RNA sequence: ACCGCUGAAAGCAUCUAAGCGGGAAACCUUCUCCAAGAUCAGGUUUCUCACCCACUUGGUGGGAUAAGGCCCCCCGCAGA
RNA sequence: CUCGAUGUCGGCUCGUCGCAUCCUGGGGCUGGAGCAGGUCCCAAGGGUUGGGCUGUUCGCCCAUUAAAGCGGCACGCGAGC
């Protein structure tokens, strides 16, 4: 049987993404990574183990320039008609942050432990989060090996 | 411009240039200036 | 055979790799450029300038022929001038320059005062022939093709605006 | 610890600890010895496998328990198919004294 | 998979060292030891490092 | 800045202008008893200020309102609203325990004026929407005034949202703009509007000065 | 859509590859209205703040109230 | 698929969506003098009437009109007529 998720069993730590030149698809994979608590071997699928983890600089974090203007998020409204199509361009120019949020939330699995576990992930388009009450340690990202 | 999706030049001016996307034909003299899709 | 010429320049006042960045002053204002970053422009030692970069992949032709134009632009742009000879051509057309600035009126009501951008002069020399300058090519010829594109090419009599012509069409008439 | 090898399964025990180890052949009383795969100080572990051929692991059958009642019933569909049976794996406990 | 890259080594290449290095242990009790042990884990990735071949060819 | 002001309705007026027509005029009292406490766009980001209007004794008032009067040092309004401002504070348009009159709007000066409408009551589709409802004789059994139908059978085996259907009407908040003041009684209060203001007589209603001129 | 400037590759010509500009009742804005159950559940401000019992001191329940609100009652051009 | 029931046409009421646009918006060409006109490109936000004959969609017509779209949704809509 295991002995890794219990009662008051798991760690939180911090971490700091600086998303500086990063592109979209790695960046919300190393977080959503870092959000679950996969990068941690004492994992499990029922539990929320997994660090608070903050992505910075989201203002200027990379995508196809070719994308900036034709990409849409759409988001209907229920309403006849009511789609609600934007595309990343003009909503980054508005909330980048809602942009790196949206794809890091899409990576995560979809079950209520996703709310749970997206409650923990900050996005800030500055460089100064407000976040600082803690020690948070910069991770930045490594491919690995073989 | 007359849009038909076959383009070819119509004188012995016409230009197959390509521009963003479509590609359209120039003969300088707009009597067709004629391109595709 | 697209490379070859590397710019000289007849001032030589300020022409040097600032950061890839290229400026020049002299007799007239200043300008700066953001070339590519795969492209390579030098100095000569003499004074002159340079432009090449040894990655031959069809992307360093492309910017090959524009940079070099581009820097050219730069250069004997501010050196030498940058103006374009427009003539009216029909009726009813005589110029105030107001503050420095044109007022045009043909064909209809209500003389249209062409705004006054930063970095441009508007020149005249007759009712029916004026003229426009700057430093920036791209920005003289977008301002004189503001001047055109004013009452649109019509072949039956000709009220052009023109760039001292440059071959209107003609009419089928009646 | 050790990395006992039984039954087609592995455990991971130190000395002195029960095991729900398959139905070893055995009475109660009389020892028996396990092979391992892995056998570990902390910081000494033993890996190479003609180092591990000669750790064995040994303790003391006992108890020879059930498993629990593993009720099976099978039942496709309109196909009108029911077959329940049940099943109690044998089992035995197992102490750890190597 | 989470310890094997805790300790720079992807999972696939632990089991490669681990199956040429020969520890016949399974992803069970590798895992348990995983947990409780960094330590015993940690030498069972050198182990698995020091058996694997050279190269993406063989 | 857009100069705005509360005050209540007392009723509507015809009044003869100067060309000799007719003013179906609305009188609004937006009497001199308007004060301010203001929104700074800095601790808050409005850009905005408070206008009070009213008149109620201490009693009548609960701790909290009146703390805040006494914190902006004025004494109670049965009302207390709030208009935006700008993009700017400005620092020298108004004052907290400022005082306001319907005097800025200058007799020709156009408002838009807001409040909640006379609610018409748990209101059925006609009137509510305007639904020509279906016939009186012929042959229709039940269904005069009745909505007729919501949508289609299969695809949307659903009512899509936001169907016209019946429903408490009224009192929604209404602006009603462009209102061309005839004239301005600063010696007792009244504000005259030429048109028709929403709301029951002697509701709170927010003359604002217009954005389209 | 179309128009255009600068401009190559491809010593030219090109609205295009780098660049920039025009451009419509269509898109986001502007306006009118809802809106923090926006669970990401906001903010500015104001008000009240020992408050007594028992335990397993405490937490934990209870009780008492503060400010506040409700229920009763008189009503409403507010309303099933 | 539905026969141990999926109520069929037209009208009404209420819609709603598409663009293959009738009008309104921007355009290119024109064998486009001006008025216009004819064709092609983009464009769905609004708008797209009233009657006579017909159970009639289909039409024909009268008077307009900016124009008097062409379709989808069980040839939308009968626990709504």
């Amino acid at each position: 049987p295991t002995y890794a998720p219990k009662a008051g069993d798991t760690t939180r730590s911090w971490y700091v993404i600086d998303a500086t030149d990063v592109v979209l698809g790695r960046l919300a994979v190393a977080a959503a990574n870092l959000l679950r608590g996969k990068h941690k071997p004492t994992f499990a699928p029922n539990v929320d183990g997994g660090d608070f983890v903050i992505v910075i600089n989201a203002d200027k974090v990379a995508i196809s320039g070719d994308k900036l203007q034709h990409k849409m998020v759409y988001r209907h409204s229920g309403y006849p008609g009511g789609l609600h199509k934007r595309t990343i361009g003009e909503l980054m120019q508005r909330h980048p942050d809602r942009v790196v949020e949206k794809a890091i939330l899409g990576m995560l699995p979809k079950n209520r432990l996703s709310r749970q576990i997206q409650r923990k992930l900050r996005v800030y388009a500055g460089p100064e989060h407000p976040h600082s009450a803690q020690q948070p340690v910069p991770y930045e990202l490594k491919q690995v090996a073989q | 411009v007359k849009v038909n999706p076959s383009v070819k030049p119509i004188c012995d001016k016409c230009r197959l240039i390509r521009r963003h996307g479509r590609v359209m034909v120039i003969c300088s003299d707009p009597r067709h200036k004629q391109r595709q899709g | 055979r697209i490379g070859k010429q590397p710019i000289p320049v007849p001032a030589g006042v300020d022409v040097t790799i600032e950061g890839q960045s290229i400026s020049v002053k002299g007799p007239k204002g200043t300008l700066g450029l953001t070339v590519a970053e795969p492209i390579k422009v030098a100095r000569n030692d003499d004074g002159a300038i340079v432009v090449t970069r040894p990655d031959d992949e069809r992307r360093n032709r492309s910017l090959h022929g524009l940079s070099r134009t581009l820097v050219s632009n730069l250069v004997t742009g501010v050196t030498q001038g940058y103006t374009t000879k427009m003539e009216i051509f029909g009726v009813g057309y005589r110029v105030q320059l107001k503050g420095s600035n044109l007022e045009f009126a043909l064909g209809y009501s209500h003389p249209v005062v062409i705004e006054a951008p930063e970095g441009i002069t508007f020149a005249v020399q007759a009712p029916t022939k004026f003229t426009v300058s700057g430093i920036d090519k791209q920005k003289v010829g977008q301002i004189a093709a503001n001047i055109r594109r004013l009452r649109r090419p019509d072949p039956y009599k000709g009220k052009g605006v023109r760039y001292e012509g440059e071959q209107i069409r003609r009419k089928v008439g009646k | 610890y050790a990395i006992v090898k039984t039954g087609g399964k592995q455990y991971k025990v130190a000395v002195g600890d029960v095991v729900k180890v398959e139905k070893l052949e055995s009475e109660q009383g009389e020892k028996v010895s396990l092979p391992v795969a892995l056998v570990v100080d902390g910081a000494t572990v033993t890996t190479d496998a003609k180092a591990l051929a000669k750790v064995a692991v040994t303790g003391e059958v006992l108890g020879h328990t059930k498993g629990p009642k593993i009720r099976i019933h099978k039942f496709k569909n309109k196909t009108g198919y029911h077959k329940r049976q049940g099943h109690r794996q044998q089992l035995t406990v197992l102490k750890v004294t190597g | 998979n989470a310890a094997a890259r805790l300790n720079d080594i992807t999972y696939n290449r632990l089991i490669q060292g681990l199956k040429a290095a020969g520890v016949e242990v399974d992803r069970k009790n590798l895992a348990d030891i995983a947990i409780s042990d960094p330590a015993a884990f940690t030498a069972l990735v050198d182990v698995a490092r020091a058996a694997l071949p050279e190269d993406v060819n063989a | 800045a857009r100069k705005g002001i509360l005050g209540t309705k007392l009723g509507m007026t015809q009044v003869f202008d100067e060309s000799n027509r007719v003013v179906p005029v609305t009188v609004v009292k937006a009497g001199p008893n308007v004060v301010t406490r203001i929104r700074t766009p800095e601790r808050d980001g409005y850009s905005a200020v408070q206008l009070a209007y009213g008149e109620i004794s201490p009693r009548k008032v609960n701790k909290p309102l009146t703390g805040q009067y006494t914190a902006a040092g004025v004494n109670p309004r049965r009302y207390l609203a709030e208009l935006r401002l700008d993009d700017s504070d400005a620092a020298t348009e108004y004052q907290v325990g400022q005082e306001l009159t319907a005097e800025i709007f200058a007799d020709g000066s156009y408002v838009d004026v807001t409040g909640t409408s006379k609610g018409k009551g748990f209101a059925g589709t006609m009137k509510r929407h305007g639904f020509r409802g279906q016939g009186a004789s012929h042959g229709a059994q039940a269904v005069h005034r009745r909505p007729g139908s919501i949508g289609g059978c299969a695809t949307p085996a659903r009512v899509f949202k936001g169907t016209r259907m019946a429903g408490r009407m009224g009192n929604d908040r209404v602006t009603v703009l462009n209102l061309l003041v005839h004239k301005v009684d600063a010696e007792n209060g009244v504000l005259l509007i030429k048109g028709a203001v929403p709301g029951r007589t002697g509701g709170l209603v927010m003359v604002r000065s217009a954005i389209k001129r």
